[PDB]
């Protein structure tokens, strides 16, 4: 599974400040997990 | 994972619900 450095996760979030999804957003709400695939670990909770 | 590729009776008024491995109720 996927963790990020800052500089990753700001270039993600810029991402859905493009103008492909702005207009997406423009009609519709976008919902965006940009979780490193963590949602396939669970009780990660009591990995860490 | 994903139900809407692979598939593309009743229900009571009142029922309880449990978690899904991906917390889903």
């Amino acid at each position: 599974v996927r963790t990020f450095s800052q500089q990753e996760m700001a270039f993600n979030l810029l991402g859905l400040m493009a103008p492909a999804i702005v207009n997406l957003c423009q009609s519709d709400p976008v919902f965006a997990d940009l979780n490193g695939g963590l949602q396939f670990i669970p009780d990660l909770k009591g990995l860490m | 994972m994903n139900e809407s590729q692979i598939m593309q009776e009743t229900i009571p008024f009142l029922h309880l619900r449990k978690k899904d491995e991906f917390g889903n109720w």
